[PDB]
């Protein structure tokens, strides 16, 4: 038993109240005023649309919901209805509204939820429950697996770390890149904000193991990936 | 006279290490055990899922967590599967931990950053609509939040985990009660508490 998303953005709850002050005296008779609102407030504190809902939403999907309504709210008071008339089309609209807001979360748990497929993501939500805006860790696996890479001697070998939903992912801070030795050492031999390795003219001496760690401002990292490298003589 | 029996020795269930010892890496709220725990890497990696593979039992059955309390949840969990101080309250049900004293500071913090987040029962330890391979909320258990089904942090502590642990009054560095986390800079405030009640003068 759950708000209607909606509410969590400012100027929906400064126009409900708006429409409460602003619409009301001259569009509703006053002995129905009190009721009304009662009625309002409770369409908007609980919403039954909901694939299970998890009561989260992104900024985006928060805005999508919040700038439909706004609108047609508007439509409404800038038709000037009133009485019975108005107070149909209000609930009817609203009714129709949380629906088509149902679809923007299904659509968002679907397609834009942690939407990574290793390691971890950090995504700032929106509690629907207490419209708190925090930041959720997505954990897949703590890997992301190994690439084998072989490249022939003395062209350029370019190691991408990059995944589609880091540029997405907040928190993060560096690349960091090392190499495994056969004795159980590493060396450090880039950390910085470029997402690939380039190592131009390879030889021999440049195959065997590579790490890449995506630093994160919290303690573990945020996406390792292994590379194996051969050089083709 | 001295239960050295009963010190730093990790308990015989699913997931713990046979006994303890350092780790090189330990993922995130399982850090500061990495001096000597009875988790291993990926047990702490584990720890931190959602519907975590090592009890699946989900946190989301009334919805997503507020992070905050999430994170308390998941130091219960690194707590108990790392700790190696947990000897005095080792017992079989094959081995499970029973009445362990948590300072009240970890109870009281833990309510506080729960009292946001929503759950639908006060005794987690069953009762629950188990179809889907994982718990939801039985037939009509309603969502509401924390500070509704658990009062108090007692009851928080206490009853979530099936009463592995017990809310204390004493409070931390009293020597008498342990801390479910523990900055790891600080060095270990449990080993202590260990030795005094392995004794339990
Ligand atoms: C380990 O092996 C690497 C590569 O063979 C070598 O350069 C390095 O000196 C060795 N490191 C140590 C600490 O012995
Ligand atoms: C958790 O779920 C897995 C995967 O479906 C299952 O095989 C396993 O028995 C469960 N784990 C425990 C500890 O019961
Ligand atoms: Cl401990």
């Amino acid at each position: 038993r759950s708000p209607w998303c909606v509410i969590c953005d400012p100027s929906v709850v400064l126009a409900l109240k708006s429409l409460e002050k602003d619409y009301l005296p001259g569009h509703l008779d006053a002995k129905h005023h009190k009721a009304m609102m009662e009625r309002v407030e409770n369409a908007v504190k609980d919403f039954q649309e909901l694939d299970a809902y998890m009561g989260v939403v992104d900024e985006a999907t928060l805005q999508k919901g919040s700038w439909s309504l706004l609108k047609d709210l508007k439509r409404i008071t800038d038709s000037d209805v009133k009485g019975d008339l108005f107070v149909k089309e209000l609930f009817w609209m609203l009714h129709l509204q949380k629906e088509t807001f149902a679809t923007y979360v299904a659509r968002f748990q679907k397609e834009a939820y942690c939407p990574n497929k290793c390691g971890v993501m950090l995504q700032t939500l929106i509690w629907c429950k207490n419209c708190k805006k925090e930041v959720h860790a997505c954990r897949k696996s703590y890997d992301c697996g190994e690439r084998n890479v072989e490249v022939p001697q003395m062209e350029d070998m370019i190691l991408d770390c990059e995944l589609n939903w880091h540029q997405a992912s907040e928190g993060l801070t560096d690349y960091s890149f090392y190499r495994v030795w056969g004795n159980n050492t590493e060396t450090l031999v880039s950390k910085g904000k470029e997402a690939t390795l380039t190592k131009p003219m390879v030889g021999p001496e440049d195959a065997g193991s590579y790490r890449c760690e995506l630093g994160s401002v919290n303690s573990s990292p945020a996406t390792i990936i292994n590379f194996h490298v051969t050089v083709l003589p | 006279p001295w239960g050295d029996e009963l010190l730093n020795i990790c308990m015989n269930a699913k997931h713990h290490k046979r006994v303890p010892s350092p780790e090189d890496k330990l993922y995130e709220e399982c850090i500061p055990w990495k001096d000597n725990a009875c988790c291993t890497l990926t047990t702490s990696w584990e720890a931190h899922l959602d519907v975590s593979p090592l009890y699946n039992f989900s946190l989301f059955h009334c919805g997503l967590l507020m992070p905050g309390c999430r994170k308390h949840f998941i130091q219960a969990i690194c707590f108990y599967e790392c700790s190696p101080n947990l000897g005095p309250w080792i017992q079989p049900v094959g081995e499970r931990v029973v009445n362990v004293p948590l300072c009240q500071e970890d109870c009281e913090e833990w309510w506080e950053d729960c009292r946001m987040s929503y759950t639908c029962k006060s005794n987690w330890r069953g009762g629950w609509d188990w179809s889907q391979g994982k718990n939801r909320c039985p037939k009509g258990a309603q969502c509401l939040p924390f500070s509704h089904y658990f009062p108090t942090p007692a009851d928080l502590c206490e009853k979530t985990w099936s009463n592995s642990f017990k809310a204390s009054p004493e409070r931390r560095n009293s020597g008498r009660c342990l801390q479910k986390w523990f900055e790891p800079a600080q060095g270990n405030p449990n080993v202590a508490v260990a030795r005094l009640f392995a004794s339990e003068f």
